[PDB]
């Protein structure tokens, strides 16, 4: 079995260093080039580097030069990727990318892929969320349907569970998956769809629970 | 006869030099063909797996030689070149010019520098015939009608029908008396026939 | 040049044919003949489908096909199956490997659903906290392709935009969300802010007011 197994991934801080690797099996690794192609979660593909068997010819990308260093060992059929001065835009799933033997495909194309490992360059810590009540607009178009919610913002890590009126409010509840902003934090949204004639009598409370940070904020959602 | 053929790879620019009475770089320093070199030459592409990682230096060629090659001469020789009057003792000085610089099979170039799956059919003649030849298409048979026939060396014309006469494991021929050929066991079904 | 131009999504009926462009430059596409096509399943690695635009590797079905003239490659997949529903990537190598923008093929298995957009202003308690987050919510849409366009009374705003890639909701449609982080001084300066979505060419616009 032609097989590539990445190693060296993890979660690091900005300003530090890391060294990745990839072991090869099933093919003569000394006769074909391996590459690093990175992919951020949910984003496109981005090549990083390449190393030659004599160790002389290496090509880097424009966001790669001066920081990342690839090397290989033809005897042990493994390699290394020495990486210094890490920035949070380098957070991507890293693939050691080579070619197998059976294909006519050369080494500059990409047939034989690895399973990948995750490298996270982030400085965010265990932060509790800030629950901000998304105030509805039932005061002008009453009689029909109003939308109200509360905004969950600036927490880390996953997950945060949101229930409505201690779980009694179930119809119309749709809690959304979160975003991942530049600071390394997360932010979700939960909005329940209510009849607009029930906001003057019924109080709507969202129950925001963040278990790794032990944060339970009960925030009321009142019209302006 | 003499179906000595070679299986190797050649760069795209030096392809035509495999020719009767041609010179160049391969035909000067690497592989010589004599005059009246008839037969066939065939090459085709071996592009995209003849590139090892950053420089295909598994594959060599002699870039320097003192004198002319003889034809059919294999230059497996660690005798490196000498340019000046000072002989090289292995240390690369100024006049060594190590002839076994290797193939530049790095196909980022155009079509002229590409590794090609080449063969060199070298055909000559010695005194023993009946060597490698061609499978001449092996047509059908017919019975009970007069017809021309050509067998494996012997031939004639007549009708082909069944027979009572028997053979052994060696016969390819049959005649009753005084070179009147009448009996062939066929070379495919191995079944005996008569020629009326 | 830096990123090869692709359509963000191509919707096609199953069994039909789609054509996905890979628009590059003369130093990227028209220089050599080395253009690839890469199918990447979500949660898995990519997979090669096309070399050298004309032909296919081993194991690749003949449904994958390419055409190139000038500086635009064109992957053509005839007879769309549900297993082709993934991300598509084109790459070229003249001196460097330049990938494409990304193309999500959506194999249509249910009729088209228009997105319901509900835009929320940031709360007064957030405005007292010297922050502002505009809340634009997308739900109940199929095929899974929306692009969020923020607007300040006539004008596109691209800075401070965080948008979720569409993920599955319960009834086989998708859900999404987009955030615009601003200052409270920019909130009370203009007149109205709008969140425009674009779903298979259809535009649904919602507008809130700082009043």
């Amino acid at each position: 079995q032609v097989q590539l197994v990445e190693s060296g991934g993890g979660v690091v801080q900005p300003g530090r260093s890391l060294r990745l690797s990839c072991a090869a099996s099933g093919f003569t690794f000394s006769n074909y080039a391996i590459h690093w192609v990175r992919q951020a979660p949910g984003k496109g593909l981005e090549w990083v580097a390449v190393v030659s068997y004599d160790g002389s010819n290496k090509y880097y990308a424009e966001s790669v030069k001066g920081r990342f260093t690839i090397s290989r060992d033809n005897s042990k059929n493994t390699l290394s990727l020495q990486m210094i001065s890490l920035r949070p835009e380098d957070t991507a799933v890293y693939y050691c990318a080579s070619v197998a033997d059976t294909a006519m495909v050369p080494e500059w194309y990409f047939d034989l892929w690895g399973r990948g490992t995750l490298v996270t360059v982030s400085s965010a810590s265990t932060k509790g969320p800030s629950v901000f009540p998304l105030a509805p607009s039932s005061k002008s178009t009453s009689g029909g349907t109003a939308a109200l919610g509360c905004l969950v913002k600036d927490y880390f890590p996953e997950p945060v569970t949101v229930s409505w009126n201690s779980g009694a409010l179930t119809s119309g509840v749709h809690t959304f998956p979160a975003v991942l902003q530049s600071s390394g934090l997360y932010s979700l949204s939960s909005v329940v769809t209510v009849p607009s004639s029930s906001l003057g009598t019924q109080t709507y409370i969202c129950n925001v629970n963040h278990k790794p940070s032990n944060t339970k904020v009960d925030k009321r959602v009142e019209p302006k | 006869t003499n179906v000595y053929a070679d299986s190797f790879v050649i760069r795209g620019d030096e392809v035509r030099q495999i020719a009767p009475g041609q010179t160049g770089k391969i035909a000067d320093y690497n592989y010589k063909l004599p005059d009246d070199f008839t037969g066939c030459v065939i090459a085709w592409n071996s592009n995209n797996l003849d590139s090892k990682v950053g420089g295909n230096y598994n594959y060599l060629y002699r870039l320097f030689r003192k004198s002319n090659l003889k034809p059919f001469e294999r230059d497996i020789s660690t005798e490196i070149y000498q340019a000046g009057s000072t002989p090289c003792n292995g240390v690369e000085g100024f006049n060594c010019y190590f002839p076994l610089q290797s193939y530049g099979f790095q196909p980022t170039n155009g079509v002229g520098y590409q590794p090609y799956r080449v063969v060199v059919l070298s055909f000559e003649l010695l005194h023993a015939p009946a060597t490698v030849c061609g499978p001449k298409k092996s047509t059908n048979l017919v019975k009970n009608k007069c017809v021309n026939f050509n067998f494996n060396g012997l031939t004639g014309t007549g009708v082909l029908t069944e027979s009572n006469k028997k053979f052994l494991p060696f016969q390819q021929f049959g005649r009753d008396i005084a070179d009147t050929t009448d009996a062939v066991r066929d070379p495919q079904t191995l079944e005996i026939l008569d020629i009326t | 040049q830096s990123v090869l131009t692709q359509p963000r999504s191509v919707s096609g009926s199953p069994g039909q044919s789609v054509t996905i462009s890979c628009t590059g430059t003369s130093s990227d596409v028209g220089a050599y003949n080395y253009v690839s096509w890469y199918q990447q399943h979500p949660g898995k690695a990519p997979k090669l489908m096309i070399y050298d635009v004309s032909a296919r590797p081993s194991g690749v079905p003949d449904r994958f096909s390419g055409s190139k003239s000038g500086n635009t490659a064109s992957l053509t997949i005839s007879g769309l199956q549900a297993e082709d529903e993934a991300d598509y990537y084109c790459c070229s190598y003249a001196g460097s490997w330049v990938f494409g923008g990304g193309t999500k093929l959506t194999v249509l298995s249910q009729p088209k659903a228009a997105p319901s957009v509900t835009l929320f202003p940031p709360s007064s308690e957030e405005l007292q906290a010297n922050k502002a987050t505009l809340v634009c919510l997308i739900s109940d849409f199929y095929p899974g392709a929306v692009t969020v366009a923020w607007k300040a009374d006539s004008s596109p705003v691209k800075a401070g935009v965080e948008t979720t890639t569409p993920s599955k909701q319960s009834n086989n449609k998708y859900a999404a969300s987009s955030y615009l982080s601003l200052t409270p001084e920019q909130w009370k300066s203009h007149r109205s802010y709008s969140c425009q979505v674009t779903h298979e060419g259809s535009t649904v616009e919602k507008t809130v007011a700082p009043t």
